[PDB]
């Protein structure tokens, strides 16, 4: 009672695919990422990883003349104020207790 | 208290002894059976160039 | 049995005084009975293959008129009358042809969540039988990564009629969707690019789409605003909110319980 | 579904679909809540008839709902029912 | 009303669970339905605990043999009541709103739902539904990337 969950699978296979890619590497060209994920024209391996961009799958962006993609690096959440909201919510919790 | 009473069901009911203590599934995953000859990985690649 | 039908059913009626004749028909079926079901008269099947012939014929000969609105009421009482199914015989002409219209419609217009739960009532004809029925699913499987080459070049194969008033919508949803993508902060594009990489030579839409959306196309740039930072360095709304929070802590922590 | 008979204009196709709904919203309110603005639609506005059918079977969706102030407000609309 | 306090504590509670699970055992399940539509119904007016529990679980399991909308009701349904459950019957809950979700191409936030409900299932011996909530969680968990 799982038959059709599993029957759609296959884009997901070459979505994890490029999402591992996409952690390895920062700056890489679109002639090694058709090449080496056996897709054959990479006209369509911008539509892929573009698709793979809105949904949030990668955080890159694409210089579609230049050729390139690079992903943003984002750092120092410590900074930000979001752990004090997840402890605030442990705060209250305990207490509660 | 743990009256685990339950519709869903059991379901179902080894040469398989050979417990490296814990985990290699990623380990031997990796090396899934490609790239063996690690010496010949080597050798024949510093003759290649 | 109160037919009055058998006159430009099969033949044509290029908006004819037909329309008047199905709401006789539907008024008249009201009042002999059950128009849907109450549970009874099982041996009465009559009016009840008279029923469902009706509501797809006049679903069939509304695609022809177009009445988007009105389609839905004929498809959802034909998705009614496959269900109750008592001793009926299921088998028509149809009863796959009319379910694969109905996951077209439903497809184009971009909705495909419960596209994905009309899946789950029809259990082995899904990959086997009904080419009706594998060739949308077909579609849907191809728009679910981003190939749309194949996409395109298939509306040289189609398993029954024309379907435009089903096609043509797709199509231009899928404009929609490649607009929606093709965002995100990227450089410069020439006035030739974007225009080439979907269908359109060198027409005014891909002007539409300027004047109708934004990118200023100033300099040949088209540029889409992709940043969106805001959220400076403002420390005074937790001044008030977090002074807030801490004296609740310290509230509730002496206060007898 | 059924409810879709309200669109079409026909005062009587529509005084027969909302005369039966009645019927069988004990179970299938769930269903009939995203529709209860069209079926309110259909009253206090003096172009229908038995308009106190619709004041009625608003009043038993709301109620389903637990929105006791619209189930007593349409009750007292339908009145006499 | 009366004794409503020890007759809907319990007994009450199980009595809907046993007789419902006679007619799975070798029936229909539609009238059954009806009734506990009905039984819902009578609940959350005079009463709001563990009627509006196994109730729920129980309506839910029936839709979800067969397949029909089966969301419709979750969005009104104001949830499982928390401030008292038997911790069992949130696991379920849980568990039937994952899958309901997960079919309707809702991914991301699965998995963290499901997992939730995983781990509020006992130490007990019996591998009824975990076998059930791990399969799914995998298969879910292949997708994505």
């Amino acid at each position: 009672g799982t038959y059709t969950l599993i029957i759609r699978l296959r884009h997901n296979v070459i979505k994890t695919g490029v999402r591992m890619i996409s952690l390895s590497y920062s700056r890489i060209s679109l002639a090694d990422i058709a090449q080496k994920l056996q897709l054959d024209s990479p006209e369509d391996a911008e539509f892929i990883v573009a698709k793979a961009i809105r949904d949030g799958v990668i955080e890159a962006s694409i210089n579609h003349e230049k050729g390139y993609v690079q992903s943003k690096e984002m750092i120092d959440i410590y900074s930000t104020r979001e752990p004090q909201l997840a402890f605030h919510q442990r705060i209250s919790f305990c207490l509660d207790i | 208290m743990s009256e685990k009473k339950q519709p869903v069901d059991l379901g179902l009911l080894d040469a398989h002894v050979w417990e490296d203590n814990w985990d290699d599934d990623n380990v031997e995953d990796d090396f899934s059976n490609q790239l063996r000859a690690e010496l010949e990985k080597h050798g024949y690649k510093m003759e290649t160039s | 049995m109160y037919e009055q039908l058998k006159g430009e059913w099969n033949r044509k009626s290029p908006n004819l005084s037909k329309c008047g004749e199905e709401l006789g028909r539907l008024k008249l079926v009201l009042l002999e009975l059950n128009f849907l079901p109450t549970t009874g008269t099982k041996l009465t099947k009559q009016q009840l293959i008279l029923a469902r012939d009706i509501l797809e014929i006049g679903a069939q000969w509304s695609i022809l008129r177009k009445d988007i609105p009105s389609f839905e009421r004929y498809m959802a009482q034909l998705k009614c009358y496959y269900f109750d199914y008592k001793e009926q015989l299921p088998e028509s002409a149809y009863m796959h042809q009319l379910l694969g219209l109905n996951l077209l419609f439903l497809l184009s217009q971009n909705r495909v969540a419960e596209f994905h739960t009309e899946l789950e009532r029809l259990p082995a004809k899904d990959i086997q039988t009904n080419v009706y029925i594998k060739h949308p699913v077909s579609l849907e499987q191809y728009l679910m990564e981003g190939s749309y080459n194949k996409v395109f070049l298939a509306k040289g194969n189609i398993p029954a009629e024309s379907y435009t008033f089903f096609i043509d919508i797709l199509l231009d949803t899928i404009r929609d969707e490649i607009a929606g993508c093709i965002e995100k902060a990227y450089e410069k594009i020439l006035f030739t690019e974007a225009t080439r990489i979907l269908f359109f030579n060198t027409p005014k839409k891909m002007t539409d789409y300027a004047k109708k959306r934004g990118w200023v196309l100033g300099p040949n740039n088209y540029y889409s605003f992709a940043s969106q930072q805001q959220k400076p360095e403002d420390t005074t709304i937790p001044s008030t909110e977090l002074a807030k929070q801490v004296i609740e802590y310290a509230r509730q922590l002496e206060m007898i319980v | 579904g059924i409810i879709s008979l309200l669109d079409e204009d026909e005062p009587q196709l529509k005084e027969f679909a909302l005369h039966k709904l009645n019927a069988v919203v004990n179970d299938f309110w769930a269903e009939i809540s995203e529709s209860v603005d069209k079926i309110e639609v259909l009253y206090e506005d003096e172009g229908f008839r038995s308009r106190q059918f619709a004041a009625l079977v608003a009043s038993k969706v709301f109620y389903h709902l637990g929105a006791f102030e619209e189930s007593l407000n349409y009750a007292l609309g339908a009145g006499d029912l | 009303s009366t004794q409503n306090r020890r007759a809907l504590d319990l007994v009450a509670a199980k009595c809907y669970y046993y007789h419902a699970r006679v007619y799975e055992f070798l029936d229909k399940l539609d009238v059954v339905r009806s009734f506990l539509h009905a039984r819902l119904r009578t609940a959350t007016l005079r009463h709001d605990a563990d009627g509006q529990a196994t109730l729920l679980n129980l309506l839910l399991r029936n839709y979800l043999h067969y397949s029909l909308y089966d969301q419709a009701e979750k969005l009104v349904s104001k949830s499982v009541f928390p401030e008292q459950a038997n911790n069992n019957e949130w696991a379920r809950y849980l568990y039937y709103t994952g899958r309901i979700k997960a079919i309707q191409l809702e991914y991301s936030e699965a998995r963290r739902t499901m997992t939730n409900a995983l781990r509020k299932a006992p130490q007990h011996t019996a591998v009824g539904f975990k076998q059930t909530v791990h399969k799914l969680l995998i298969v879910v968990e292949l997708l994505l990337g």
